[PDB]
């Protein structure tokens, strides 16, 4: 119900970020549009996952120096070593994720201020992603100027 | 009118937990993958490595680069001569090529030896040169994993007590003899009324050779083999014997019959066994049965200063000529060694015997500025820490680790929705 | 003073999340109620600490393969090894903590929107946890409907 | 009216720092704890392990499972026969049971040996079988940490030069002799005017046995002990001697009096010492004082292909019968071995000697599908990386680590308040 | 443009947190003051970087036990070991940073509520750092009381 | 009027990425730095360590603390006596000081030996005591890296067969002889018509000494050196010989001329070589040429229970007196040892020979409650995990690691702006 939460859907139905509307003459039945051109997003998603590499290049560059002179493989040793290393990696993953998860959701919070500062304080922050606009002092191409839908 | 931006996912959207919230998305890209592996030889450090070689690595050779399996840039890093081998230079059989190998390098490539195969048809009473060959090259590889440098020591300090004695010759050995061992005889010893006096000799494994330092030395303590006492007595008297003690008098090698049985193949007549022991530097003593005497004269000088695992490379002829794999099995039965093997036969570009495509692409790793690991399975660069399969030892360097593909973690991509909180 | 900060208390006195009120006829002396039934909370606190295990099960599953053939213990070795491992663990702890600390405080921020969106924009976000309600257009069982206290 | 939700803590609330803010709470749950440890034997991999055993592990035994210390599922994994021991099968004393042990397994359990204790009252001139026993089983355990498989080699290739010679017998050895060593005598040697000719013999440690490969062999180089020269001379002449050299003629074992003193206990008369050396495969030579000759005839064949530390299990009798702890101290003085010991005596379910409760619960680990480590302190599963106390070596597997309880970090619980920022 | 974003400047020009103003009689050309006495900040920046040590003292205290009996240095070994350890450290760094970055920017969000709660709901949260004050019902030393500039 | 707080940075502001957003700032402080290193000796655990010493560590010395290089608190941790050395107590030359060293400590400091330098002018037919010295102290250091404790064994169990024999004396050895080895002679042996009977002897390396347990023993297998046979024959007959076998009869040391050449320096006359072998506990046998006999009588007793690398400290005299560096090179050529060396000469406070400033500050580490590592490069505390340079082995403890300063990560400071999101 607007940016801190994620809902689901069945059968067909696409997924993502869209545009919705609530009440009216008391009481309403809601109405959801079909996404805005929300292109600032896809520029950033493209930015972000292109940054991860920094840490990924870091993890890639670290291979420890070893020397066995022995003719037969040390397989438990090999795989303890491999298990430790995949272990360390799991952590790293978990952090890139949070590093996006936080930074993605920190820029979904750097788009919904663009929306709360154009028509303002008409907007009236119902927090983020969601707002309170009265059909009294803001209307129809005042609402195609602001939301972009 | 309350106007939101609702986030929502499908049965095609999957969550991804972070430490600091989680994430939604339909697809993922793996964080890392495996690192390709290349068969053959290569080196992790280009300015500390040395090859010892032969015609196939010789640039002086009147036929280079058709006669060579390496480029020139690489050929400059070898100590080769056309027709040389480490073995021959340990013995210097009559009319062979006698190159004084000496290099210093941590990574060491050995790509020679074919120039003494059975084809060399060296006789000189050789019991089973292919045996001699294997035991030789093993002590070499045994000592070169732990050494930085190596040099042929082409003349050892020696002395005989017997003064009547004279030096050997064989129809079988081109009518002269080995450079090493040295062979001394007594004309007068007559099994049938004379048996002469026991000869003594001594010899010194030096503590250095020119700029090269000797912690350890590879020699041959050579003795004679006879079918039996009766066989021998037709020359000598009682048992045959030939013995090597150190300065303290502890016995290291040799063949004293008076305590162990005879073992000379039937009617083979006299032979020679040339097993290779590793000895410290120092003065070693020799007692022999009166008429004959044998003496070690060369050696291979090594330090204990350290080495990487070595890379021994398959050095046989083409199909037409009689080779052997004595340095393969020597590399196999010895620690820290690494064999390099062709899947096909050798097919030369100048000769039949010189210029193999498979070899050139095998040894092309030698080569690069960016090899980071070097295993018995071949060699890698530093793309990732993993390999699809195990890198087989012996190996050294930043060696990767085989993990199963299903364990390599992944990272979100395509459409991505955050998450945070129980959302309730 | 309302959700980004934590205060203390002496002697007796319970601790937690409560309900408070400010001024009046100019000027007021404050008034703090005795907790709401804030049960969405305790469902989530119960949810969250039941999630940690994922990482805890991960840390538990990683024990490296070793082989000593030696009859006498390698005790400094043992304890260097044990110290490294407790070390690695300290980090992990520190991250679960932040992973709650962030996610707990991200759902205390997923309760105070429920409060800012029922009576709205009567609420008037004095940020989170705190709000501005005038005794002019919203009164007494308009205030037992919204705050639930 | 400004209407907030204030957060607040007591002198009973404690903060918890995170990397990403911190946290408040009155109580905590530890993140991890220790992992229980179970005394006894077990294995980390059920399909690569082999036990060698006796009646106590034999299912053919007419009294199973009352005569057994293991379940059947487990008993199937042993190579046992009722009354066998590895030692007896190395010697095959007259009228003993002669089981050809052979299995292959990385983890190896050894649970036998009691069937040659002093109680066996085997004589045959045994100097101190309990000694022989210990030195035997040590070389066995010494060689089984580094081997995958093991087989009894129940007949070695051998030959004597002397043709007049004949084979031994003792009132003391049930009027025959050992299967190994083999004993050869000279009727004519008469200390008092005849002293006969020196006998030679040779023997071959094979490079394989059936499907089993031999890198290393455990034998007994057996010799005679006499109180003194005078004692001996009443049989032989001069010193006694009996000597083992290899193919090169270096001496490995034996008892040559002409260089070392006599050591036979007073008036004990003749005895035999049977110390066990490990030898490579190959042909070994023998020289003895003329009248008598001794020859090794069996062996234990091992590979060098690798092994886990082994598990040696206490195999004594019940109180009533005369046992010994010769395999305990053998396990103790040998690397990579592990002893398993009862705290009580053995109290059998079928016999007094067969079916101990303590043992059954000891060996019940053998047992499980989920043992992950196996230390001299017993064995664990994989709950946590820690143990309350050290897991005592020898050990192998994902072995835990003793940390102090006070260092195991903890995680918040009960009432929890976040925190973030200086809040000022 | 107000607390989620950072701008740049050329030539001379100082950097930091300042004070700005927007429009007017339609339309305006903006006006930026010269920092407030924002001293709560520098107390906290001083607090925070003095906390890091906790983790830094932790990293410092962990040196593993080793024993070589060998007379010649194991240099690749030494430096694999040194590279692993600097590696581990890089991570730690990355986390202190986020631990500030989050906690600094969590207290820049614990100053701009002090500003949104003094003159309220005159402020009208244009989110954080930024707000909507009309020159109708709040003027000039109502604006030197609140912003402190 | 929209009224913001804009954040902004310069060309003097730099970003810093975090996992959870990033950061701005003009300056940074490094997270860690290097840890200082101190030359000399020290110990990581004060209650498990032992020094063995001399006047320079003796507090009974009538001149302490001017005669000492350590404080008292430290001097209490040594087993010293003024004028002692481990070597002398192995031999007890006539009129020397004979201190029974015995301590037990994992970390071990050795700070003695000067009390037998050439200056001691000990003769007694010493071939090259400085040689004897080096080979001695090596086996000592060789055995003390792997031992917890050490004690002088000041009397070994011994016996001679020959009953006519008598004990030695030399003008050269203050008209008596060594405490060890023991020297036995035959009056009657007359090269010129009498040559007497071969003497036997035996001796026992005990399995313990008082509270001290003996796994390994450091002895001298001493023999005589002659220029040649002719030289020797003026005493004995045929070759000289002197030989040491074990209980089995395998030969360990000695000097048997009948298999190896003579090596006595020209006209040097008779000498003695005293090389030190490490032997297990047990009874060892001796055969000598009839007129003379030599016998080991003392030893150094060590356990196998484990030890840290040891710390050997430079023990020479002042310039004026004749020293040697025989324990330096002994420490150098031996594993797990560590030398401590002055950069200047020794300049004493009581004597010229006792009380060096450099030494006192060198050995002052011994000293502290807080040394955490101890390398051949000196010793550190536990400030950081890094060192500017490599800590040179041998080393033990929480040893730091040389990293380049440019790799040590840093942390923001001064003015700091956060960041988060693409901000777009
Ligand atoms: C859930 O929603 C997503 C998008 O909202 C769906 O993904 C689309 O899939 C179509 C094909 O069916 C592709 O052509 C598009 O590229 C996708 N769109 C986006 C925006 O990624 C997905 O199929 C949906 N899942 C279900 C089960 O309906
Ligand atoms: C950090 O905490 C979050 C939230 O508590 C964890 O997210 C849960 O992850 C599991 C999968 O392990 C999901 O099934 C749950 O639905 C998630 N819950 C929520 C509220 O998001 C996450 O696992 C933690 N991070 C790590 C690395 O363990
Ligand atoms: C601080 O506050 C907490 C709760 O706000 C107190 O904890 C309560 O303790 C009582 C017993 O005294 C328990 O029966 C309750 O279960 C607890 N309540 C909660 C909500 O957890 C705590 O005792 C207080 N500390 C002090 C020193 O007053
Ligand atoms: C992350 O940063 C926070 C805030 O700077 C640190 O929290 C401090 O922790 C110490 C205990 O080490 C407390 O005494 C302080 O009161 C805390 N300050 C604040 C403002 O919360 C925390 O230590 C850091 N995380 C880690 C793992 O070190
Ligand atoms: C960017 O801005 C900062 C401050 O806003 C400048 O730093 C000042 O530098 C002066 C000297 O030029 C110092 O005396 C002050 O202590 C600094 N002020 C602060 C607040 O730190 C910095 O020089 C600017 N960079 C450029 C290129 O103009
Ligand atoms: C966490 O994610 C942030 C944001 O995606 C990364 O920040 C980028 O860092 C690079 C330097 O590596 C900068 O050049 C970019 O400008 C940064 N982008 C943003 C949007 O801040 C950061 O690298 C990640 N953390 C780590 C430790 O890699
Ligand atoms: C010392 C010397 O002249 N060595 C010749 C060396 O074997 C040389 O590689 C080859 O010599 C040959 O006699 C041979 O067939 O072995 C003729 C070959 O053409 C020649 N090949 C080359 C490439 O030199
Ligand atoms: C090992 C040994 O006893 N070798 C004897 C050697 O074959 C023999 O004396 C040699 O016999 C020869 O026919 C030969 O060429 O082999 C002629 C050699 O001159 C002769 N050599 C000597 C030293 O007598
Ligand atoms: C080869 C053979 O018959 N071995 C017998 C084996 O010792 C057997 O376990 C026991 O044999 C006995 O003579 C003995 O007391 O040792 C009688 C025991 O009842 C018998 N016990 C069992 C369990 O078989
Ligand atoms: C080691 C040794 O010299 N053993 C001699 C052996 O005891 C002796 O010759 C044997 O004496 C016996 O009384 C006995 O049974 O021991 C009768 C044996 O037939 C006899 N054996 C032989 C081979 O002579
Ligand atoms: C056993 C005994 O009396 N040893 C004397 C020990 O060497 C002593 O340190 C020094 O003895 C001297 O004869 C010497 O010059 O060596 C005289 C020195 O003054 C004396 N020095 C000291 C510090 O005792
Ligand atoms: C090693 C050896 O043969 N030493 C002989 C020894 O020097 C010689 O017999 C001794 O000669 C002496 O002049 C001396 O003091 O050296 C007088 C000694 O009494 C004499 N010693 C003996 C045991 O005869
Ligand atoms: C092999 As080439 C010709 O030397
Ligand atoms: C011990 As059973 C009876 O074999
Ligand atoms: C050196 As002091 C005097 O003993």
């Amino acid at each position: 119900f607007g940016l801190l939460f994620v809902g689901f859907v069945a059968g067909g139905v696409a997924g993502g970020y869209f545009w919705g509307r609530s009440n009216g003459g008391g009481g309403g039945a809601s109405v959801s549009s079909t996404q805005a051109g929300f292109d600032k997003i896809g520029k950033d998603i493209q930015q972000l996952r292109n940054d991860t590499n920094a840490a990924i290049e870091g993890f890639n560059g670290r291979i420890a120096h070893d020397e066995q002179a022995i003719k037969n493989l040390a397989k438990e040793i090999e795989d303890a070593r491999a298990e430790a290393l995949v272990g360390e990696l799991g952590i790293i993953r978990s952090l890139i994720v949070a590093n996006i998860s936080m930074n993605l959701k920190e820029s979904l919070y750097e788009l919904a201020n663009q929306i709360t500062k154009r028509g303002g304080g008409i907007a009236q922050e119902a927090g983020p992603g969601c707002w309170y606009v009265d059909s009294e002092n803001c209307d129809a191409s005042c609402k195609e100027y602001i939301f972009n839908f | 009118e309350l106007i939101c931006i609702v986030q929502r996912v499908n049965e095609s959207f999957s969550l991804h937990s972070g430490f600091g919230g989680n994430v939604y998305s339909m697809k993922t890209e793996p964080m890392t993958g495996f690192t390709n592996v290349t068969k053959g030889a290569s080196v992790i450090n280009q300015k500390d490595w040395i090859g010892f070689g032969d015609s196939r690595t010789d640039l002086t050779n009147d036929q280079f680069p058709a006669s060579s399996d390496v480029p020139l840039a690489v050929a400059k890093k070898f100590r080769s001569l056309s027709g040389a081998s480490l073995m021959l230079s340990a013995f210097g059989p009559p009319g062979k090529v006698d190159y004084l190998y000496q290099g210093c390098g941590k990574e060491k490539v050995f790509y020679e030896g074919v120039n003494w195969s059975p084809e060399a048809g060296i006789d000189c009473f050789g019991s089973n040169w292919t045996q001699t060959k294997k035991d030789f090259y093993s002590r070499i590889y045994e000592a070169a994993r732990s050494s930085t440098c190596m040099t042929l020591v082409n003349s050892l300090d020696t002395k005989i007590s017997s003064t009547t004695a004279t030096a050997g010759t064989a129809s079988s050995c081109s009518s002269s003899w080995m450079k090493s061992p040295l062979w001394y005889a007594e004309s007068s010893v007559n099994p049938p009324q004379v048996c002469g006096t026991e000869q003594s000799a001594t010899f010194t494994l030096p503590t250095s050779f020119g700029i090269y330092k000797c912690n350890k030395h590879v020699v041959q303590l050579c003795y004679f083999v006879y079918e039996n006492k009766a066989k021998f007595n037709t020359f000598g008297c009682g048992d045959y014997y030939q013995n090597y003690y150190d300065g303290n008098g502890n016995l290291i090698g040799g063949m004293d019959n008076r305590v162990a049985a005879y073992r000379g193949i039937a009617n083979a007549g006299v032979k020679i066994e040339c097993p290779s022991k590793i000895l410290n530097p120092g003065t070693y003593s020799i007692k022999s049965t009166p008429r004959f005497l044998l003496v070690p004269k060369r050696s291979y000088c090594f330090d204990t200063d350290g080495g990487y695992p070595i890379q021994v490379v398959q050095s046989e002829w083409s199909a037409s000529r009689r080779s052997d794999n004595a340095t393969e099995e020597a590399c196999l039965q010895t620690e820290g060694c690494i064999f390099i093997k062709k899947t096909t036969p050798y097919v030369g570009e100048a000769d039949d015997n010189h210029g193999d495509i498979e070899m050139r692409q095998l040894l092309s790793g030698l080569g690069n500025n960016d090899t980071v690991c070097v295993s018995q399975s071949g060699y890698t660069k530093g793309e990732t820490p993993f390999v699809k399969d195990y890198l087989s030892p012996p190996k050294y360097g930043r060696c990767q680790l085989k993990t199963d593909s299903g364990r390599i973690p992944t990272l979100p991509s395509g459409l991505i929705i955050p998450q945070a909180g129980t959302d309730s």
